């Protein structure tokens, strides 16, 4: 619960993900 | 108070965000009389199943009968949860790769038929990942109607690498009917299918080594188990206990050419960015009722270990409540303060239309 929130808060954007080739 | 509704091919799971378990769980069915109410929904159809023709509005995880689905949702809100939908933000779930037009129609129905103040549509596999406390990993979700392998990075499903397998729990029940019939016990009718589903859930398991387990079954009767029908009559089940879910690893058992779930897991990872592959291998999460077989996680560990690079850290996570991990993940997610900015509001819908589901969800 507390664990998930932090990773969700630090969740990179759809653009910032494409930059690292991970997201189409 | 936010609502969470997981719309399964087989079962609807519904409740309130912040609760540990779904308040309501009922069959995803609408039934109509075979002979001279006009229709019965969910548990109401179940209780009169003998006199009704049943229809499943959700097929392989995708809503295909919208009128019947509206009945399901109505029954969920009013009969099951006893709430007024206009008083509650509502989180719905969808299958991986659900078409945009489907999710737009879901959004439209929620705002326009049920008048919800706000809503959101989340991917089932993603919610299960979250429930396990992770935002990166690969989820195997095997339910009643469909099985998906969904690689997820930082909350994002990676659509190019998703695998769909049209083999899931219902097919496995059907297969068990067939091989029990070959054994000498006729299971052929619609009511008998429910009985065999119960047998499957009670007695089936996944062999660690299929050939060895078959050898044991042939050499002694220690793997044999008796099962008592509702009328007191008894049958025996032998190697069918493990031959049934072996189909997951060997789809050819029901004449499918597809790769088994171990191979689909491997294939999925190998389609992802090179630098995230080890993160997926270390975070293989099982979800859905069809991953409930005793032995399944150890068998997955074995088969994937054989396929993966020999030094790869492989980990299979199989949470005890994984029948409901999709719902649980939705409950967690919808109750995060940091999530309240994610909802699609009525005001946001009114100005943008159903297509806002593309931008917000
Ligand atoms: N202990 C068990 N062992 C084997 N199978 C089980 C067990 N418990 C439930 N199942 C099966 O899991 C299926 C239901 O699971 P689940 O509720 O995750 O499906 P659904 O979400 O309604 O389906 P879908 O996600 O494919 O649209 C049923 O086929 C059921 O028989
Ligand atoms: C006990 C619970 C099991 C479930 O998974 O049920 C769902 C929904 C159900 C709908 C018809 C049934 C008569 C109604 C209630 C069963 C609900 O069909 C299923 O049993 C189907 C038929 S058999 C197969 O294994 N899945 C799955
Ligand atoms: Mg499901």
């Amino acid at each position: 619960k507390d664990s998930l929130a932090i990773k969700l808060s630090n969740r990179p954007s759809k653009r910032e993900l494409e930059e690292k080739n991970i997201l189409p | 108070t936010a609502l969470v509704c997981d719309n399964g091919s087989g079962l609807v799971k519904a409740g309130f965000a912040g609760d540990d378990a779904p308040r309501a769980v009922f069959p995803s069915i609408v039934a109509r009389p075979r002979h001279q109410k006009d229709s019965y929904v969910g548990d109401e159809a179940q209780s009169k199943r003998g006199i009704l023709t049943l229809k499943y509005p959700i097929e392989h995880g995708i809503i295909t009968n919208w009128d019947d689905m509206e009945k399901i949702w109505h029954h969920t809100f009013y009969n099951e949860l006893r709430v007024a939908p206009e008083e509650h933000p509502t989180l719905l779930t969808e299958a991986p790769l659900n078409p945009k037009a489907n999710r737009e129609k879901m959004t439209q129905i929620m705002f326009e038929t049920f008048n919800v103040p706000a809503m959101y549509v989340a991917i089932q596999a993603v919610l299960s990942l979250y429930a396990s406390g992770r935002t990166t990993g690969i989820v195997l979700d095997s339910g009643d109607g469909v099985t998906h392998n969904v690689p997820i990075y930082e909350g994002y499903a990676l659509p190019h690498a998703i695998m769909r397998l049209d083999l899931a729990g219902r097919d496995l029940t059907d297969y068990l009917m067939k091989i029990l019939t070959e054994r000498g016990y006729s299971f052929v009718t619609t009511a008998e299918r429910e009985i065999v589903r119960d047998i499957k859930e009670k007695l089936c398991y996944v062999a660690l080594d299929f050939e060895n387990e078959m050898a044991t079954a042939a050499s002694s009767s220690s793997l044999e188990k008796s099962y008592e029908l509702p009328d007191g009559q008894v049958i025996t089940i032998g190697n069918e206990r493990f031959r049934c879910p072996e189909t997951l690893f060997q789809p050819s058992f029901i004449g499918m050419e597809s790769a088994g779930i171990h191979e689909t897991t491997y294939n999925s990872i190998m389609k992802c960015d090179i630098d995230i592959r080890k993160d997926l291998y270390a975070n293989n999460v099982m979800s859905g009722g069809t991953t409930m077989y005793p032995g399944i996680a150890d068998r997955m560990q074995k088969e994937i270990t054989a396929l993966a690079p020999s030094t790869m850290k492989i980990k299979i996570i199989a949470p005890p409540e994984r029948k409901y991990s999709v719902w649980i993940g939705g409950s967690i997610l919808a109750s995060l303060s940091t999530f309240q900015q994610m909802w699609i509001t009525k005001q946001e819908y009114d100005e943008a239309g159903p297509s806002i589901v593309h931008r917000k969800c």
